[PDB]
């Protein structure tokens, strides 16, 4: 070894990511006429944890019979999937909610559901994301939506309040400004923008409040005359390619996994 | 330096579906060999899967009768639910696996004197009959007894059925149903015989079998 | 780990490998019986005898050696080409079935043992997935299945 | 034969699909000059039921003068036929109806007019759909659906009533999310997912009420306001060539072929 | 000339054990063909007279206790006739057939505590044990049950019969006796279990069988 | 193995007929010079329960004195008793 040590023991490596592919294919029998010398062996060893269990004879079985590998992550988790939802009261207002994935939080303020979920598979987050929000219910309405990376200065967040903040500061960060009359959703990509490696979803105190936080997606509305019906608005995230997951977890108890 | 012989502890034997973990364990035994009979005490072929398992059986014995209207159903037969049975050899491979694919093949045969005269449809429907036309069972695999041509049917037709294979214990459905309709009416004059017998002979093709299991039912 | 993937998918097929693990000493002594009953999840068991069970797949491991665990692989035995999670529907339906069978665990010779020994030797069950396929993604949280 | 089958008789395979093509073309005179040597046969025997049906003498009569053959079942099918209609009489409801090939449905529930007379011609059905659904009356209304595969989780079939699940379950089904000021109409490709090889349309009792299904379509609607008029909806499902169609049966008798 | 054609009347059809001779037949209708899965729904080995009735079994399930003294019979089993029950999967074979020649195959394990002490000779012994001395139980093929050594032994036989087979329905006289003898007493000290627990696993090895029948017993 | 049994232990025959012949032949020493290798052994175990059981050192004992083999089953039987 370079840092110096030594063993005669052979240093085997444990739970290498991707075995297999989760789609049912072939790359005659897969264990018989020979013995089930597979079918004892030591747990405890890493070296003897390797070999392949094999108890009774069995015959490979075929190939799957649709196209794509539903057990890829880029195929899941690509599907979008539910973040938040929130409505706008009153005319004039700005929203600011977190892409926070500790689980720590608890929806309706965080993650919930799948996202809550899949986060907490895996230590590491590190790249962009696409991100889409609906739009409901009242029509006529411009509204401006920006990312802001995390650090930098920022309305209160989950919190419905008027904008503390200049609209030079606003459009500098970048800004979508869409109509609810003619658009009715949208499907915008966010950057990468951190001054970590990456963001980890499974932490608690202080590292939680700065490591957990990928950025915060913030909407403002203007012209919304609230004779009108209620304006209803959505967030759905997905994965993009670009993404990369690291070093998995233990996925969470049944009693950490929360719906909204 | 010499080395000394010693008992090998773990190993695994067994056979087929089963399987023995032995820490202590020790060589088999053998004695003599298995030897071939220059004179055989039994000179049929034997025994296998083959030969219990596909051979044709006796379904369901029927008579077709001069007061059977047209479209009237001489014998309606669940197939398969029948060759599960106490009395049919085939049950000692199926009462012990849990699901199977196979085969069908059917044979019946009626017995009219020429003095008679009417016809017959058997065909084989999978599932259940449903609602679709009797007039139209012609689409099914079938074919017509005609007490002038032939006495004997047969048919043949593979596995149709939703799934993989057929669950003998708690069945879905069935999966052929055969149906046998009075195609044209019997007619005789004074004295003829007033009847037919009808018999139906069924048998399972390339039969597969899956699924050993303990339970009796 | 199974459970927590599985649980977010429709249909699932495949081999599914229990390893089990024995926490004897090296002074007990005894022999356990593995049977895999193929059937559904809800078919009734519990009154099978031992020598019944030697009827169906099984796998007889010893307690006391040097190797602790005994990887019982059961093969894929359906007669339809996927299973289905179904713990999200509220009652049962014949005919839809998530298990392919039941595990049965016997007691294949006692448990002998000195006097200065546990009288008993807690079993650990393991369970993982190979030659996995799953699809059609859902949401649930699977509950804790109490025998 | 394999099976230990033996026999003197030829086995000659009886009722093979596609004989010939539904158009008119060449691939001089059919018969003639020789004798009907084809118009004397015995019905009852497989082997000589093949025979070329001939009687008297005809011509070949020539090119049939469209392109397009319409007895082919990925055309004739093709053309997306009713199957559904439904009105919501209030707001945030959800209704959930069935794909259900079996005929012991009676409409307005079950399968209506061609659809009904199609899913009953064969035993089995296998393979993906496309599903086209029309938006009328009400405007300015937003709206979910969602395919749920067989044995999961889903609302009382063919009843209008409010939603029992979660935003969180109904979304991870995968969701198109509508507005009917926008579209007015949806054309959607319904997946194949099911643990069973087929589904087959013509079965009773038990078999009827799982294998027959091939999957419920719902649809969620909210921001209805009912000072508005009425809101209605109505299902049209084709045939993709993916699909494939196995076994002809008997086709339906007058009186069980419905309309709606 | 022309020849106009017409059915065959008189064919022979059949499978198997089973014949048909039918004056009036005419040729067999076959639908579809037998498919192989692309996807198998079951990947075990499709089942057969080699997985289903030569497996092993458990036959006979005692106790060997220090009560029991020298030459004691632990367990003493007719192998063949256990193996002929309704519990074992071989049945369904045997149920229908009348004569089989076969192998024997035996594994009996113990699982004594390495705090108990003593011995066990397993022998398979043909017909009877008439008469003959139990100290030379070696010449039978055999296994040596050693608390100390090996908890596991394993015998393996051909068919040894005075005739061609082995009718199951009346039977003669048994093929194989099992014999379970304390070859050395168990022995133990204050506190250690009492006993041992004893198994017997059999199954039949090139196993033939011959003469379908009805008889139901 | 044919009817489908597997294992990984050395399957061995058990007391095969006919050894050794039942008069004195010769077909040096026996045992000697090396070591008593034969004399421990697992009788428990029919892979070696064959090996040749050897303890000191021995001589080949010559040849017997007489022509016939009376330990042969064709000869002591074929006296009519």
């Amino acid at each position: 070894d370079d840092s110096g040590g030594f063993s005669t023991t052979v240093s085997t490596e444990q739970n290498v990511p991707d075995p297999q592919v989760g789609i049912t294919t072939m790359r005659m029998d897969v264990s018989g006429v020979q013995a089930p010398v597979g079918a004892i062996t030591t747990i405890e060893d890493p070296v003897l944890a390797k070999k392949v269990p094999e108890t009774f004879p069995e015959l490979k079985p075929g190939e799957s019979r649709h196209t794509s590998d539903h057990m890829s992550i880029y195929k899941f988790m690509g599907r979008s999937h539910f973040l938040c939802t929130f409505t706008f009261n009153s005319n004039n207002k700005e929203y600011t909610f977190p892409i926070t994935l500790s689980s720590t939080s608890n929806p309706p303020h965080g993650l919930p559901s799948t996202l809550r979920w899949f986060f907490n598979l895996f230590q590491l987050y590190r790249g962009p994301l696409d991100l889409t929000i609906i739009i409901t219910g009242a029509t006529d309405v411009d509204g401006m939506a920006w990312f802001t990376p995390v650090g930098l200065a920022v309305d209160t967040p989950w919190v419905e309040k008027e904008s503390a903040l200049q609209i030079d500061y606003k459009t500098a960060l970048g800004a979508v400004r869409f109509n609810t009359r003619r658009t009715g959703n949208i499907q915008i990509r966010l950057p990468w923008y951190s001054y970590l490696y990456a963001v980890s979803g499974a932490l608690d105190g202080l590292g939680d409040k700065t490591d957990s936080t990928f950025g915060l997606v913030s909407i403002q509305i203007a012209n919304y005359n609230h004779s009108d019906e209620y304006l209803s608005f959505s967030c759905y995230l997905s994965v993009t390619e670009q993404s990369e997951f690291y070093f998995p977890r233990a996925p969470l108890n049944s009693n950490a996994m929360l719906s909204t | 330096e010499q080395m000394i012989q010693s008992v090998d502890r773990t190993a695994v034997t067994g056979a087929s579906y089963f399987t023995s973990v032995d820490q202590s364990s020790v060589h088999t035994a053998e004695v003599g060999s298995h030897q071939i009979e220059p004179l055989k005490t039994s000179v049929d072929k034997p025994g296998s899967k083959k030969t219990q398992g596909e051979k044709f059986f006796l379904i369901h014995s029927a008579r077709w009768l001069t007061t059977h209207a047209l479209f009237h159903e001489v014998a309606k037969l669940d197939v398969v639910k029948l060759l599960y049975n106490e009395q049919f050899a085939v049950q000692g491979l199926l009462r012990y696996h849990t699901y199977a694919r196979f085969g069908i093949e059917i044979q019946v045969q009626i017995n009219p004197t020429p003095f008679q005269q009417g016809g017959l449809i058997c065909a084989m429907v999978p599932g259940d009959q449903s609602y679709g036309s009797i007039a139209s069972l012609t689409v099914y695999p079938h074919g017509l007894l005609n007490c002038n041509i032939n006495n004997v049917v047969r048919i043949k037709v593979p596995f149709i059925y939703t799934r993989g294979a057929y669950h003998f214990k708690d069945p879905q459905y069935p999966v052929w149903e055969l149906t046998i309709r009075v195609w044209s009416e019997l007619n005789i004059g004074t004295g003829t015989s007033a009847y037919t017998s009808l018999n139906v002979l069924a048998r399972f093709t390339d039969l597969e079998l899956h699924g050993l299991t303990p339970l009796s039912t | 780990a199974l459970a927590s993937i599985c649980q977010m998918f429709c249909f699932w097929r495949g081999d599914l490998v229990f390893d089990f693990q024995v926490f004897p000493t090296k002074y007990h002594s005894g022999r356990l019986l593995f049977c895999f009953v193929p059937g559904n999840e809800l078919i009734d068991v519990t009154g099978i005898t031992l020598k019944q069970a030697t009827t169906a797949p099984c796998a007889v491991m010893d307690i006391a050696g040097v190797q602790s665990t005994l990887r019982f692989r059961v093969p894929w035995i359906s007669d339809t080409p996927y299973r289905v999670n179904r713990y999200t529907k509220e009652a049962h339906q014949k005919g839809e079935y998530t298990a392919i069978g039941k595990l049965i665990v016997y007691c294949y010779n006692r448990l002998t043992s000195p006097s200065n020994v546990a009288h008993h030797v807690r079993v650990n069950v393991y369970l993982s997935a190979i030659n996995l396929e799953c699809f059609a993604p859902l949401y649930h949280a699977m509950d804790v299945t109490t025998q």
